[PDB]
């Protein structure tokens, strides 16, 4: 089709959605998941210590 | 489990500690029985030998 100034405009929108997603969306979600996964490991350790 | 392992640890400690003392105390009862018997019959023997 036709190449256009839209190629630069979309490149501003793309970078800024990646920067707000990188700071705000991703670190608080993955801290919250890993904080659950970690506790499951803590429960397993406790079962081992109890038996011993 | 993190609680039954605690409860059993105190349960064995209590029972084992009492029996170890009971054993050694009645070893002293046996010792003093043996000594009392010997200390008595030494004269029961001598009082027979002078009558002889």
């Amino acid at each position: 089709m036709n190449l256009n100034a839209t190629i630069l405009g979309q490149a501003i929108a793309f970078v800024l959605f990646v920067l707000f997603c990188m700071k705000y969306v991703w670190p608080p979600l993955m801290a919250a998941i890993e904080k659950r996964q970690k506790e499951i490991a803590d429960g397993l350790a406790s079962a081992e210590r109890a038996h011993k | 489990d993190l609680d039954l392992a605690k409860a059993s640890a105190t349960d064995q400690l209590k029972k084992a500690k009492a029996e170890a003392q009971v054993i050694i105390e009645q070893a002293n009862k046996r010792r003093s029985q043996i000594l009392d018997e010997a200390k008595a019959e030494a004269e029961q023997e001598r009082t027979k030998i002078v009558a002889q």
